[PDB]
RNA sequence: UUAUAGUUUUUUUA
RNA sequence: GGAGGUCAACAUCAAGAACUGUGGGCCUUUGCCUAUAGAACUUAUAACGAACAUGGUUCUUGCCUUUUACCAGAAC
RNA sequence: AUAAAUUUUUAAG
């Protein structure tokens, strides 16, 4: 469907705007992918960007009748080095695929399960673990904790939906039970293909201050986190303005770990000021850094 | 003489037409002390001029040479989006 | 010749793999329809959003 | 190799040999070189699973003439030497 | 030789505008 | 070239001048059943003529 | 402390005072000049204007009937 | 907790 | 009297493919018809500039917390 | 047998 993926691109797109501006700037040069993409750990937002692709453009009017066929792609988005990026739907098996394999394995399931009780044994939980993950009820459930218990629910599926109907925030996987479907799909993988795909781990410090903080030793860091402190600062008391600029430090920590790319010297158009008793220039004005 | 007659004697001009706070300001001091978009706008188009005839005032005395004089109002000329920052003011500029 | 219908989000149209009358491997929006008894792929299904 | 870290066949790379072979032969030959190396020498490599992934995935381009089918012929079935 | 493949522009649709004849698909 | 919302391929690109094409009746005239492509019609003759 | 109004600004008020000489932007000359005129079927259980109003209107309980859903 | 902090809808996981 | 002026003032420069004066006939000054004289400058891939900017209103968009400031098309 | 390329910033609440 030629819209939707449309839509994917714009809105990443706007998101990836609401974060530049959420400084002040839309540069392209400042922010290349990894900035973007870099998992969490490295000290990016890690957002899993699917945008990018190709998308085939082919001369709509005919395609108002045939279905032409591609002939052409427009490129979704950019870079300015490009690399690429993988993006999850590389990553996802297709449904046709995975009721295939459900069949099957759960096929083989009906039979070790004839043997183990024609032979009175309890099953290998090997002859269960090539297919631990393969089947869409995801053999995994059978053996998870509670079972003699979730015998007893019922009719799940359209209570996880009326409560479309009874409360206000969006749950937006209401499709499965995770207790009775199992787990339709993991990824990490990603996350490793992000890390590399970007140039290593060794380019893509070479974006922050990591050796500004003198470590020689890159991995042995964990960062640490400021997100337990949460509960003590105060809970109530703390009038409008204290919430949001006491809510605006975790962004300041960030754009500091990549400064030296945000504030950068091919910038395409500023006004140099050195700051004040440093000498340090700042290609016009960001606030925040 | 603008400036003085607005009452603020603590922003100051730089012969590079720079405007600084000399005196970390009173809040009602910036108030009273933000200046116009025209004023701003006046401001950098005088910094151009003073730059690039300052590449002259430095030549006539003999000290570049007439081909850097040539690069040098050059470079002047395109890397304006740099030198000076008129571009915040009217921002239409920015076709140029 | 074509069925067509909709459920959930999908927009599902269904050819018979008979009035196609001309064949190709196509991408993974076809689901293939297997006759219960006999096996074979005698319809493609495709998929939209 | 992609094919086989992939956990099941995928249309994808069905699609990806087919439209790459019409581009040109000097494709096709690779093909059904790879074809032998991996009948032939590199079979006693995988496991049990990954020919889920092959045997369907020459499947797609056998039915469909791009290999062409008679070059399945070099392969032989014998107790003699058959993995 | 834009020809009726495209858009009409990249202002809203984010994109760069590129368009690139496809290799794949000919025959 | 921008009227008709072309690009001459080396050209300079403008705006839709005419934005709404979206507008159609389901009509038979132009139709595909009814029309025979021999030569594509690429742009530069619809600058030219 | 907000009161309704009750009144508005005679322009006398106005009218009295010196002027300015300020220059507004759309004051600038513009048209300068004027221009002048010359068998189965059968199984289941059944055997065979503009209203000058808005909430009670046909359309609106239409959109309403779309929208807030 | 710091180089602050009224409006800039204040606050959620894979 | 001639040559010039990085001198001034005052006229004129976008239209029936287009200016003006005059003689004669008709209507009743306009206006129509006929005759006659003179027409610098600027116009046909149309124009005073084989150059190239800015502003206002009005709609359509584009960024999208709001306004200046703006994104790119059109009309006036 | 292809030569198709969007952006980019300052002030005020
Ligand atoms: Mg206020
Ligand atoms: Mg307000």
């Amino acid at each position: 469907t030629e819209p939707l993926l449309d839509i994917l691109v714009k809105g990443e797109t706007r998101i990836q705007n609401r974060v530049k501006l959420g400084l002040n700037s839309k540069m392209p040069t400042r922010f290349p992918p990894a900035v973007f993409y870099t998992p969490k750990e490295l000290g990016g937002l890690g957002m899993i960007s699917a945008s990018h692709i190709l998308i085939p453009a082919s001369d709509l009017s005919w395609s108002k009748q045939t279905d032409t066929g591609i002939t052409h792609f427009r490129a979704g988005m950019t870079h300015e080095d490009e690399k690429l990026i993988p993006t999850i739907f590389r990553y996802i098996t297709t449904w046709e695929n995975e009721f295939l394999d459900s069949q099957r394995v759960w096929a083989e399931y009906a039979t070790k399960r004839q043997e183990a009780i024609q032979q009175n044994r309890r099953l290998a939980f090997e002859e269960l673990e090539g297919s631990w993950d393969r089947g869409i009820p995801r053999i995994s459930t059978l053996f998870q904790r509670d079972r003699h218990t979730l015998a007893y629910d019922r009719g799940h599926r359209i209570r996880r939906e009326f409560k479309q109907y009874s409360l206000e925030r969006n749950s937006p996987f209401w499709w499965t039970n995770s207790h009775h479907d199992g787990k339709l799909w993991n990824l990490n993988a990603y996350r490793t293909d992000v890390i590399q795909a970007l140039g290593g781990i060794e380019t893509i410090l070479e974006h922050t201050l990591f050796k500004g903080t003198g470590f020689n030793s890159w991995e042995g860091l964990f960062w640490e986190k400021a997100s337990g402190f949460e509960d003590s600062m105060q809970f109530k008391k703390l009038t409008h303005a204290q919430r949001t600029g006491l809510s605006q430090i975790p962004n300041r920590r960030f754009t500091l770990w990549w400064s030296p790319t945000i504030n950068r010297a091919n910038v395409y158009v500023g006004f140099l000021v050195q700051l004040d008793l440093t000498g340090i220039f700042l290609h016009g004005k960001i606030p925040t850094l | 003489l603008l400036i003085h007659r607005k009452g603020l004697t603590y922003l100051h001009l730089d012969y590079n037409f720079n405007l600084k706070p000399t005196k970390t300001l009173t809040t009602k001091e910036r108030k009273k002390s933000r200046l116009g978009n025209s004023f701003h706008l006046m401001r950098e188009l005088l910094k151009m001029m003073k730059l690039i005839v300052d590449t002259h005032v430095q030549f006539r005395l003999g000290n570049v040479d007439a081909f850097q004089l040539a690069d040098g109002i050059h470079y002047i000329l395109n890397h304006i989006g740099q030198l000076t920052g008129i571009y915040r003011y009217k921002y239409k500029v920015m076709h140029q | 010749p074509n069925l067509l219908f909709s459920m959930c989000g999908f927009e599902v149209r269904i050819l018979p793999r008979q009035r196609m009358e001309e064949v190709v491997s196509n991408d993974e929006g076809v689901w293939d329809l297997v006759d219960e008894r006999t096996k074979q792929r005698t319809a493609k299904a495709y998929l939209k959003v | 190799k992609s094919s086989l870290q992939e956990s099941t066949f995928s249309k994808f790379y069905s699609i990806l040999s087919e439209r790459m072979i019409t581009f040109h032969r000097s494709w096709q030959t690779a093909y059904n070189e790879t074809f032998e190396q991996n009948y032939t020498q590199d079979i006693e490599d995988y496991e049990t699973d990954q020919l889920r992934i092959l045997g369907k995935f020459w499947g797609h381009l056998i039915s469909y003439e791009f290999l062409p089918m008679d070059c399945l012929k070099i392969i032989k079935l014998t107790e003699e030497e058959s993995c | 030789s834009y020809n009726g493949i495209g858009l009409k522009s990249a202002k809203g649709s984010s994109t760069s505008g590129h368009v690139q004849r496809s290799l794949a698909s000919n025959n | 070239g921008k009227a008709l919302n072309n690009a001459i391929p080396g050209g300079p690109k403008f705006e839709p001048l005419y934005p709404r094409e979206e507008e159609e009746d389901y009509n038979e005239f132009n139709s595909i059943d009814r029309v025979i492509f021999r030569v594509p019609i690429r742009s530069e003759y619809k600058v030219a003529f | 402390s907000h009161r309704p109004q009750l009144e508005a600004r005679s322009g006398a008020k106005a009218a009295a005072y010196t002027p300015t000489g300020i220059e507004h932007a759309r004051l600038l000359p513009g048209h300068t000049t004027l221009k002048y005129r010359k068998s189965w079927r059968k199984g289941t259980a059944f055997g065979r204007g503009y209203i000058n109003d808005m909430t009670k209107s046909e359309y609106h309980q239409e959109f309403l009937h779309k929208h807030v859903r």
